[PDB]
């Protein structure tokens, strides 16, 4: 029988708040009488500075002169192309031929002089990859704030699924009986784990015998959480790569070689195929199985042949 | 106006984007090879390779223009927001050292590749003669193939987690805090 | 068998994409890129289960560095150089300056999710802050009172000449310098707080008495407010805390409804079937005939469940009286025949092979679930009975009345009586529909210390069992199956020669889409076994 | 057997609150001390009050500017203090409160005072409930932790002991201590916590250290709802193997109610008996022990379980009867010294714990101003009137 009416008192009301007691009862007589909030130079958030006559707002570090909050300049702060527009070279000394005599003064640098002239008439900004670079690799895409995101990165979960997903069903599925994770909706069959050939769904009378399973983000291969060394599921961050695919980077100490893959090429003319030799090609990986960046149409016979040849070569040592 | 880039340096640029934005790895600015010696070696090699029919003057003009453009463009369209604070540290150090610091003495060729990649967006954004456009894009092609012939000694894949020199260093928590804050 | 190893691996893998990835891994080892350790780690997940193939691979290949985990990337030596004033040589030699961890790298720029708590647990946390802020302010005030009381005691034996000049540094002659600043900041205004703490610091013995009086009356009113709030806090937390401790039981009222259905039990037995068949196909051609076995160590539980069913017969109104009577006699006689109980000897009711359809299987699964729930109740009953029988209530809370007497008023307490019999009567009145369900929920929460979470829907599972047993007689196929079970059961040595005719006659009796369940029952040790042979004989 | 125990409690450590609706609460330590006094444990114990740490007495792990910021930080002038508020990561996840410098100084002083009392040999078990912060990095604040006083205690122990072992038993494990002792050989870090979309996100089965600290970091990821029996099975054999191989000279234990059944951001299902029998087991070895408390977002259960660890460290068995104190209204309706375990699912399977144990064994078979330095100076503090 909670009573927040009379037992709530008057000096201290509902907490995480205050009341008029600290102001009305505080007499001491002992002394006896245009701007933007998107930072259109790196498309991120943080501490902001803005110009009086310019709607563009930048970051403290996203400027050609790097300044800090502890020693910010006094008075008006006013932009680089704003220096070119609201100040000199556009208000007085009108732009008639200043570009040309900039070459005439800077000792015939004309092939880069117009770019150097346009440098001052341009906002300082973070690096952005061009469109024609990005369309070359279809597996990568731009993030929300402008970050790298290949196929290795999982899509962010929606806020509806992230927070309001009821109480019994958790995102990591660590509580209560959850038989829907063991049955795929593609065919209605049971997800057989790769290591142990058991779904291990268990029973409702004995929930403790249930073993958690997860599908792969690439080949949809089921895997138990106890077979692979792993505590809980993978829901935020990169996509859960099962330990059965080609790693992006391997280490072979010899100092060492990284071989950070080649992250695939679109179906345009850059993707070139030429199968010629199956034994001793030395193609350093980057193959595909069939029934510049050079890739070969390798098959089961060629891989098995060269693997046997290498292991018969190395068994003297 | 169109410019093409060989796929090795495109992959290098994409790996740079992944290292900075995703892996949070800034380039090792105290490096062995910088932009100035890159262009110096390019000039020397393509000078001793071919004859001298008068192309050495435009060679020197192109390399000087590239050096000046990299000097005055480095903090304008290059330099990811993560690396802005790193730029701030050495600019403050040069202010304390009473010396003028220009990019080409400490910055590596990856930022030059970034500038090459973003070149067409300012080539299309400025009013300039077509013959000079073709000359610029051509000299860009020779610089690109020369960098392709020397990609192993200049862009070697190394992990900073176990090697002293990898043309890349891992970012600290505090560095990331100031950079993204 | 080197020329047959790749074919064996192809048959074992099955999926084509996984085989292509295995070929890529083998080629990566082949082009002097992958060393022996990485290959062995790959085959640990590839062919780890196949012990013979793995041993052959290890013998044939010849298998006889740092870990560098995903976190703690190595920092450059540039970030190492800082003054490090408080570090001596041993401190440099134990501490690594180039390894730093950041949880955002662990999150891969995606953040982290916290464990969601039930609304009872959320309001328990809310009331935790309600109780925290009050007494935190209160005892900070008492610390200030003891400080100013020491000051006043030093004042009381000194004269006006040193009263005028009593300059003190920040801290008021104590080890702390910020508690008093905080409390006089909280009591007064923000701008007036600075001036009052300033005057306090530089001119004591004139503003200190009135400040002490104000803080003392603030203490009195804060303690009165806390004592007023304590009763509301206690009566709210008495029903909030035990409901907060229940995590699976809060959703049990819907989880039991969603999970104790036909399709879920069929899925959970077919999963065990395919698990056993795949494991034996991997290991050995013969297949065991036992799966999902239940133990029957107690006999009185059947009579208790019969009592619950009998209570359900006299409560519902959706059935006819002859229907209710026939269902009750059938429900009793099913136990009287299947478990070889000659007669039900209860007085307080207030090998053999069985082939059955899916309705009988769901009905028997419901019975086994209720049986196991009551086993969980009874097995710890001898401990909870002495727990509530020896419930040593503290006498100090008896003096000023803080014990939870919410269930003691209407008689839901378990003191002075066996817990299992009281739970049986509670289930009877819960089926009767005059128990105010959430009060029974709370009683089960603080009766067996939240461990009795499976008996929350005893009326629901009893209703489901009654509805499933209603289909045993209305359905012509199920009734004929029951009658042919009457003809089959004779308590005579006729095994291994009559059950084949039973199987053939029920295969001809049922349809293709109907499921069959071989429920094997043993008289000795009261053991049961259910075997899933779905579509193993019509092929 | 019988062992003298030193208790370090400060009357000012509970007077600072992090903020409204905050998980971390230093107020629980004061009622833990009140329950200790009310149980009559002062007759078989000696208790001192540790002095607050100074500026350079706080610098044996962290950088100078971090301590300078932590000393000069104040919620009033937080508006212009923004450049290094995100750096050290203060104010975003760990808000600034009044008395932050005093709280850090008190916690650190208690930590190294317990370490020095262990080193000198007057006491065998050191208990410092005033500070058990373990999430603080070299120049970063996380988990509402600002000073990693446990690292200071470990190095103070290393000033006299050759080997120091750190044991963490609560969720939100100490990544700062492992970062401090990732490459050293004479310090071994052992921790028990949950993994998978968790706030630290650090600590792998492969995370065993690098360089000379290879195979010297023990990390045991767990799951939701681990009860007392499986926690016993995951604690006792691996702890016995750690003592039989590493053979430490001192043990630093981070007790706390974060891993209890009831917690805010916690995920475990440990009762008071499950959380305390592990402490009894590690105490049964007889080697010196340092006990710190820096975990637990709940308060009514944390006070009771800390009283229970204090009682079993006094080699007595506490009764279930709970005497009256001035925070008697916090406890549950039963009003007994009993942290009731919840009924949530035990998804911690035995075979996963077995595999973790096997790979941990395979890792550990390879194991086979400064004027007031060295601490050893505390106020007596024998006149405590916390008994009610
Ligand atoms: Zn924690």
């Amino acid at each position: 029988k909670k009573r927040p009416k009379r037992l709530s008192s008057q000096n201290v009301n509902y907490d995480l708040k205050r009341r008029k007691i600290i102001t009305s009862e505080g007499i001491e007589r002992s002394f006896k009488n245009e701007n933007e909030d998107f930072c259109s130079a790196c498309n991120q958030s943080g501490s902001f500075l803005c110009c009086d006559t310019c709607p563009k707002s930048f970051h403290f570090l996203c400027l050609d002169p790097p300044i800090d909050p502890n020693n910010l300049p006094k008075g008006d702060w006013h932009c680089n192309e704003c220096k070119f527009k609201i100040f000199i070279n556009n208000s007085m000394a009108t732009l008639k031929k200043i570009e040309s005599n900039f070459i005439k003064q800077n000792n015939n640098v004309k092939i880069f002089a117009k770019l150097l002239f346009n440098i001052d008439s341009h906002n300082p900004k973070q690096f952005q990859l061009p469109n024609y670079i990005k369309e070359t690799f279809p597996a990568v895409k731009t993030g929300s704030r402008g970050q790298y995101s290949d196929e290795n990165d999982k899509i962010p979960l929606t806020d509806r699924q992230l927070f309001n997903t009821s109480y019994g069903q958790s995102i990591t599925k660590l509580d209560s009986y959850n038989p829907d994770t063991h049955i795929d909706s593609n065919s209605g069959k049971f997800l057989i784990c790769y290591k142990c050939n058991q779904t291990r769904l268990g029973s409702w009378s004995h929930p403790e015998n249930s073993r958690l399973i997860m599908t792969c983000d690439y080949c949809q291969t089921p895997w138990h959480l106890d077979c692979v060394p792993r505590a809980s599921f993978k829901n935020l961050g990169s996509k859960w790569k099962c330990p059965l695919h080609s790693p992006t980077k391997v280490y072979k100490k010899i100092n060492y070689k990284v071989w950070k893959k080649q992250r695939l090429i679109n179906k345009k003319n850059q993707l070139y195929y030429e199968p010629l030799q199956k034994i001793g090609y030395q193609n350093n990986g980057n193959i595909q199985i069939i029934p510049d960046f050079k890739i070969t149409q390798i098959d089961e016979n060629s891989i098995k042949y060269d693997f046997f040849d290498k292991i018969y070569k190395s068994k003297m040592v | 106006i169109s410019l093409q880039i060989p796929i090795k340096l495109k992959s290098v640029l994409v790996d740079d984007w992944e290292y900075v934005t995703k892996d949070k790895k800034i380039c090792r600015l105290p490096a062995d090879v910088t932009v100035e010696m890159v262009l110096n070696k390019y000039e020397h090699e393509v000078s001793q390779e071919l004859e001298s029919p008068g192309s050495q003057s435009q060679l020197s003009e192109y390399c000087a223009g590239l050096k000046l453009y990299f000097d005055k463009c480095l903090g304008n369209m290059l330099l990811y927001r993560l690396e802005r604070l790193q730029y701030d540290e050495l600019l403050k150090k040069s202010s304390k050292d009473q010396k003028p610091l220009v990019p080409i003495r400490i910055y590596g060729a990856i930022h030059l590749l970034r500038l090459i990649s973003v070149l067409p967006e300012l080539i299309s954004s400025t009013t300039m003669d077509l013959q000079s456009c073709q000359l610029l894009i051509k000299q860009t092609e020779d610089f690109l193939v020369w960098l392709l012939m020397h990609v192993d000694e200049y862009f070697n894949d190394k992990d900073p987690n176990r090697s002293d020199d990898a043309l890349y260093v891992n970012t600290s928590s505090q560095y990331e805090g100031v950079a993204l804050g | 068998e080197e020329v047959t190893f790749f074919e064996k691996a192809k048959r074992y893998i099955g999926n084509k994409h996984l085989y292509t990835e295995f070929l890529k891994i083998l080629n990566l080892y082949s082009q002097d890129i992958l060393d022996l350790d990485d290959l062995v780690e790959k085959v640990d997940f590839y062919l780890g289960s196949n012990k013979e193939l793995f041993t052959w691979f290890k013998n044939f290949v010849g298998y006889q560095c740092e870990a560098f985990g995903p976190s703690y990337k190595r920092l450059p030596k540039s970030d190492t150089f800082m003054p490090c004033s408080g570090r001596d040589d041993m401190c440099w030699e134990v501490l690594n300056d180039e390894w730093v961890g950041h949880p955002v790298w662990a999150s891969e720029d995606s953040g982290f999710i916290a464990h969601r708590k039930n609304q009872y647990e959320e309001t328990l946390f809310k009331i935790e802050e309600e109780r925290h802020e009050y007494d935190f302010y209160i005892e900070s005030n008492l610390r200030t009172i003891q400080c100013l009381e020491t000051i006043v005691n030093k004042i009381e034996n000194m004269t006006e000449n040193e009263k005028a000049n009593f300059k003190l540094p920040p801290g008021l002659g104590h080890t702390s310098m910020t508690i008093y600043k905080k409390v006089i900041r909280k009591v007064y205004d923000k701008e007036r707080g600075f001036e009052i703490i300033d005057a306090l610091h530089e001119h004591p013995a004139v503003t200190a008495p009135v400040v002490l009086k104000r803080l003392k009356q603030k203490d009195e009113e804060w303690r009165r407010a806390q004592r007023e709030w304590n009763k509301v806090w206690r009566e709210l937390e008495q029903k909030v805390f035990f409901k907060s401790l229940d995590h699976l039981g809060l959703t049990f009222k819907q989880a039991d409804k969603k999970l104790l259905t036909t399709k879920q039990l069929i899925s959970e037995i077919s999963s065990i079937k395919v698990d056993q068949t795949n494991k034996k196909i991997h290991w050995l051609t013969p297949k065991p005939k036992s799966q999902l076995d239940f133990d029957f160590p107690d006999k009185n539980i059947f009579y208790d469940i019969l009592c619950l069913a009998d209570t359900f017969i006299t409560h519902t109104t959706a059935y006819s009286n002859p229907d209710k009577e026939r269902l009750k006699d059938l429900l009793k006689y099913f136990i009287s025949l299947f478990f070889s109980i000659s007669f039900e000897k209860i007085e307080e009711s207030l090998i053999f092979n069985l082939f059955a359809n899916t309705n009988i299987y769901i009905f028997f699964r419901h019975w086994t679930t209720i049986y196991e729930r009551l086993l969980e109740i009874k097995q710890m009953n001898e401990r909870v009975t002495k727990e509530i029988n020896t419930r040593s209530t503290v006498t100090f809370a008896k003096d000023l009345d803080l014990l939870s007497s919410q269930l003691s008023e209407m008689g839901l307490d378990f003191v002075g009586e066996d817990a299992y019999k009281q739970v049986l009567r509670l289930s009877r009145r819960l089926i009767n529909g005059d128990l105010e369900h959430q009060w029974f929920e709370e009683s089960l929460r603080q009766a067996y210390n939240n461990k009795a979470f499976k008996l929350y829907t005893i009326d629901k599972v009893t209703q489901s069992l009654v509805k499933h047993a209603h289909t045993l007689m209305t359905d012509a196929k199920t009734a004929e199956i029951m009658a042919l079970f009457v003809k089959d059961r004779n308590a005579s040595t006729t095994s291994a020669k009559d059950q084949i005719i039973y199987r053939l006659q029920v295969r001809s009796h049922m349809s293709n889409t109907e499921n069959m369940f071989r429920i094997e029952f043993d008289k000795r040790t009261l053991h049961v076994s259910i075997q899933y042979i779905a579509l193993d004989d019509l092929t | 057997d019988k062992r003298r125990v030193a208790y370090f409690y400060d009357a000012d450590v509970g007077n600072y609150a992090y903020g409204a609706g905050h998980p971390m609460k230093p107020h629980r330590i004061r009622m833990a001390h009140s329950l200790i006094m009310n149980y009559g444990l002062y007759k078989k114990m000696e208790i001192y009050r540790a002095k607050p740490a100074t500026k350079q007495e706080m610098c044996q792990f962290h950088t100078d500017e971090y301590i300078d910021f932590l000393s000069r930080v104040t919620p009033d002038n937080l508006e212009m203090f923004k450049r290094e508020s995100v750096k050290f990561n203060v104010g975003d996840d760990c808000p600034v409160f009044d008395g932050l410098y005093e709280y850090c100084s008190i916690s650190g002083g208690g930590s190294m005072e317990g370490a020095a009392r262990l080193n000198r040999g007057k006491c065998d078990v050191a208990v410092n409930y005033a500070g058990g912060l373990h999430h603080a990095k070299k120049s970063e604040a996380s988990g509402f932790c600002y000073l990693n006083d446990i690292v200071l205690g470990i190095i103070e122990l290393l000033r006299y002991h050759p080997r120091v072992l750190y044991i963490d038993i609560d969720v939100h494990h100490g990544d700062g201590v492992e970062e401090a002792f990732y490459t050293t050989d004479r310090v071994m870090t052992c921790s028990f916590h949950k993994y998978g979309e968790f706030f630290p996100g650090t600590g792998e089965l492969r995370d065993i250290g690098v360089g000379a600290g290879k195979n010297y970091a023990v990390n045991v990821p767990l799951r939701d709802g681990i009860d007392d029996a499986t926690y016993r099975s995951v604690f006792e054999p691996v702890i016995k193997k750690i003592m039989e191989w590493y053979q430490p000279s001192a043990v630093v234990l981070q007790c706390g109610g974060d891993s209890l059944s009831g917690d805010r951001l916690g995920c475990f299902n440990l009762s008071m008996e499950g959380h305390a029998n592990c402490v009894n087991y590690v105490k049964s070895f007889g080697i010196p022990m340092m006990v710190v408390g820096g975990g637990g977002y709940t308060m009514r259960n944390v006070a009771r379980t800390w009283c229970f660890e204090t009682g079993l460290l006094n080699n007595v068995v506490l009764d279930k009867d709970l005497p009256y104190n001035e925070y008697y209204e916090y406890y549950g309706p039963d009003y007994k010294l009993s942290v009731r375990p919840s009924n949530m699912f035990n998804v911690n399977t035995p075979e996963y714990l077995d595999k973790v144990m096997t790979n941990i064994f395979a890792n550990l078979e390879n194991t086979k101003v400064e004027e007031d330095s060295a601490e050893a100076k505390d106020t007596k503090g024998g006149s405590q009137y916390a008994r009610d």
